[PDB]
């Protein structure tokens, strides 16, 4: 039972570091084109009517 | 529309192989209903045993999933149920007895002592086994303190507090068009039922007992309403049945889903208060026989996700739930349990093996005929458009 | 005493300014420390 | 219906790319700045004809004239109008 | 039964046993800043470029034992390199103590603070001091 | 005054717009699509195929010359994605102050949205929780 | 005041849809 769970906790340290470093990547390129977004928004001389 | 055949060996079949992710948190075993309640989480951590001393965590990966937050016990529940569940205790329960009455609390639903965090284990575990099973990590993924299929979106039903398969399924339908749900308790899974009931992106299908039994529902003609209409599939059935019965009648439904719904991805209830011997379903089954469905549910090849549910005598949960596992990793256990920490509760000579009796079968070819006739009636309207490309599912 | 409401949009006002006019080069260090937080966790 | 309201959204992509560059400049690069017939467009009468429809074939000429002699001041209006009729065109188009 | 541990049981529960509003849940003082998260510790160390440590978490603190003491993480957070981390109260002194002394006057804290909070939504916008 | 139903009306004209836009797009992406698709199916061999292996080499280049063949078509998608969200963001807009001032007017009376007052069930309701307050009070 | 109805299928494009005072306010109040 011992030598199992051992397993067990080097198994859940794994995954959780492969999540945090997928979700840090994630997070920085999310920000990337968001910041293209807003940038390019306000090179708009003049907008849409609707 | 059914031919009785009798009952063949479970046999994996080699050709296809998963990626199990077993979720299980240590704590759950230690929350308790009360004095002579039923409901026991202990066996979950019973059936942790055997995995452990079969040798068996030694093919797949076994984590605790983080528990589940207030705001995602509201994507299904209201705020007043979920703030109660938080609020309440043995011990200020005079305080709320509005709440209690209005919350359907109180004899057949009591407050014992972590309740909350019982219920945060069951939702938490059900969501990232979702959530694994969308990022394409694991196939099959494995949750048996979740499965508490009774309960409502404003009420506690049937020693259920919270739906975690209603969270789950929410979170496969991020990602997929159309998600199947198999339901093989001996009660009926009222709550997903009536969860996704005007909908055709679930589809619920149960195979109960209906007769002076709980919740009540279920009938043979309730079959979705609005847009939901045929998209909700009932098996009612009488006392008695057994492996072969069972088999022939569950097989046929199922593979018939498959062919025309074409959902893909699967939750599967594995309630065990269908099982022969235990206190409170009427059922006749084996262990062999309740592990074929698990078997065949699995020998389409789409993401499955499995969950716990009833099951009220400890030791046939415990040993049927270690025994499907070993299925799911493509292993057929041995039948002499080893040596663990729980060698009582198996008298009277400690194997892997559920019993059936010799109580009579109320179920005959005519009954069943009608009911599977009806219902591949009903399952013809459930198909997609022919210009709709898919995925291949 | 409007006029500590003058100031306070003057300076608001001001912020907002000041930003569009540089909005040029307070683009390019947005874009540097991106990268360089990718080339990090890399 | 279709044609038309066609060319006028291809034609609102031109004057917006020319806007585009007229509106980042000194003050001085505006007021020299002229556009030769055509301003890229392989088959360019058709802006002409979309201008035409849009303010009259009288009143009309002026405009397409005074645009290629002053398209710093006069192209950020003749914009801002076909991107009301093109959205009022569309729901004529609807209605009918 | 002796008219005192009775109201001594009866405080007990009178302060034990209620409703847990979340209007009562135990909140800190605003000047105590061990109660912060140990990220807003980190965001503000990192922020006005102070220089400490950064800190024990809570299980690295408790993994300090004489059977502790074998484990990676002891035998890289103790021997000799500068990474060394330190205790939370530690970390949480030092802050407190360049946050009473560095001071501020308005007529730039709160503009900066209206030009914040009405761009909360928008990913492109002044730094106020990155 | 009158009402002569301007939430209703706008909502039918939206309505009726929404999936004119969608349309163009999901054809232009339609039209991205045909060039990768004897591009994506290779590359998604060569890659399950590298992932569950003096070749190796020449297969890690056949996939960087797949990759960096395949890249230009994949800012094509994102961009058409992010102008159909614009257009799309516009008509939710509209959408939604019409509905909201259909709601805040009339053209939907107040009876037959949130229901009627004592609705012949509830008494179930009142009986038990009379009983709970009045042994309150007892 | 120049209303001009004229024949029309559509109706007119309408009119396309700073002030820091309560916001001070609130800081007055403080
Ligand atoms: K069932
Ligand atoms: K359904
Ligand atoms: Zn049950």
């Amino acid at each position: 039972e011992t030598i199992a769970t051992r397993t067990f906790i080097h198994q859940d340290f794994h995954k959780k570091v492969t999540d945090l470093r997928a979700r840090l990547l994630n997070r920085t390129t999310q920000t990337w084109y968001d910041i293209n977004k807003e940038r390019r928004d306000m090179d708009i001389v003049i907008p849409d009517v609707n | 529309v059914y031919e009785a055949t009798p009952f063949d060996p479970i046999t994996v079949k080699p050709s296809d192989k998963r990626r199990v992710a077993y979720f299980y948190d240590a704590d759950v075993g230690n929350y308790a209903y009360g004095a002579g309640h039923p409901m026991k989480p202990h066996r979950i951590r019973m059936a942790h045993s055997l995995i452990m001393n079969y040798g068996l965590y030694k093919k797949m990966e076994i984590y605790r999933a983080k528990p589940a937050t207030k705001q995602e016990m509201c994507q299904f529940h209201t705020d007043e149920y979920i703030d109660f569940l938080s609020r309440v205790t043995p011990d200020n329960l005079e305080m709320f007895k509005r709440e209690s009455v209005k919350f359907n609390v109180g004899d057949d639903c009591p407050v014992f002592d972590g309740l909350y965090e019982y219920c945060s284990i069951s939702g938490g575990g059900s969501m990232e086994g979702a959530a694994r099973l969308n990022r394409g990590k694991c196939d099959v993924a494995v949750n048996y303190a979740g499965g508490l299929h009774h309960a409502k979106k404003s009420e506690a039903s049937g020693f259920c507090y919270l739906n975690d398969i209603v969270l789950g399924i929410i979170e496969l339908l991020r990602y997929h068009p159309r998600v199947l749900y198999i339901d093989i308790d001996v009660h009926h899974g009222d709550g997903v039922e009536e969860a996704f009931y005007t909908t055709d992106r679930v589809m619920t299908c149960s195979f109960h007992k209906y007769g002076e039994f709980f919740p009540g529902t279920g009938e043979l003609r309730d079959i979705g309403v609005g847009a939901g209409k045929n998209y909700a599939v009932n098996v009612p059935l009488r006392d008695g049945i057994d492996d072969a019965t069972y088999r022939s009648v569950f097989e046929p439904v199922i593979k018939k889903i498959m062919e025309w719904y074409q959902p893909s991805a699967v939750v599967l209830q594995c309630g065990g208060d269908s099982l022969s011997g235990d206190r409170l379903g009427c059922f006749n089954l084996s262990m062999e026989g309740h592990a074929n469905c698990v078997n065949y549910v699995k020998s389409f090849g789409i993401p499955m996700m499995v969950v716990g549910g009833g099951g009220y005598t400890m030791r046939n949960v415990a040993r049927t739930w270690c025994f499907e596992t070993g299925l799911l990793n493509n292993v057929v256990l041995d039948k002499d349990l080893p040596y663990n920490e729980y060698y009582e509760y198996y008298g009277p000579d400690y194997k892997l093996s559920v019993r059936p009796s010799n109580m009579f079968n109320v179920n005959t070819p005519e009954y069943l005929d009608k009911v599977m006739t009806n219902i591949f009636a009903n399952l013809e309207n459930t198909k997609y458009a022919p210009s709709v490309q898919l995925n291949h599912t | 005493k409007d006029k500590r409401r003058f100031n306070i949009e003057s300076k608001v006002n001001k912020i907002y300014q000041n930003f569009y006019s540089e909005r040029d080069n307070q683009y390019k260090d947005r874009l540097t420390a991106l990268q360089t937080d990718l080339t990090s966790l890399h | 219906y279709d044609f038309y309201i066609e060319s006028n959204l291809r034609t609102i992509q031109c004057l917006e790319t020319i806007v585009n560059k007229i509106e980042n400049m000194t003050e001085n690069e505006k007021a020299n700045f002229k556009l030769p017939p055509g301003l890229g467009h392989t088959s360019m009468t058709i802006y002409k004809k979309v201008i035409r429809k849009v303010y009259d074939k009288e009143r009309g000429f002026e405009i397409i004239d005074a645009l290629h002699e002053h398209p710093a001041v006069t192209a950020p209006v003749v914009l801002k109008r076909l991107k009301q009729k093109d959205e009022e065109w569309r729901r004529a188009q609807r209605e009918w | 039964l002796t008219a005192a541990q009775q109201q001594y049981i009866k405080n007990l529960i009178e302060t034990h046993i209620t409703d847990n509003h979340p209007d009562l849940r135990p909140k800190s003082h605003p000047m105590d800043f061990e109660e912060y998260t140990d990220a807003f510790l980190r965001r503000y160390k990192d922020h006005f470029q102070l220089d400490v440590p950064d800190n024990l978490t809570l299980q690295g603190y408790l993994l300090g034992s004489k059977l502790g003491a074998k484990t990676y993480s002891y035998k890289r957070n103790t021997q000799g390199q500068h990474d060394k981390r330190i205790h939370k109260r530690d970390l949480a002194n030092v802050v407190r103590r360049h946050f009473d002394e560095h001071s501020i006057k308005e007529t730039d804290c709160i503009p900066q603070f209206i030009y914040k909070v009405k761009n909360q939504k928008k990913k492109f916008k002044m730094e106020f001091r990155g | 005054p009158a009402n002569l139903f301007p939430g209703l009306n706008d909502i039918t004209d939206v309505l009726e717009e929404f999936p004119l836009a969608t349309s163009r797009y999901l054809t232009l992406l339609h039209e991205i699509d045909a060039k990768c698709v004897h591009s994506m199916p290779n590359l998604n061999e060569r890659i399950d195929k590298f992932l569950k292996k003096q070749t190796q080499v020449r297969l890690l280049n056949n996939i960087n010359k797949i990759y960096e063949e395949l890249m230009p078509s994949l800012e094509e998608k994102m961009h058409v994605s992010s102008i159909m969200l614009d257009n799309l963001d516009r008509l939710t807009s509209r959408l939604e102050l019409a509905y909201e001032v259909a709601i805040k007017n009339t053209e939907i009376p107040r009876g037959l949205r949130l229901g009627v007052d004592n609705h012949p069930a509830m008494h179930l309701h009142h009986e038990l929780m009379e009983k709970i307050e009045s042994k309150s009070n007892s | 005041i120049p209303v001009r109805p004229e024949i029309d299928l559509d109706p007119s494009i309408v009119p396309v849809v700073i002030s820091l005072n309560e916001e001070v306010t609130f800081f007055e109040k403080a």
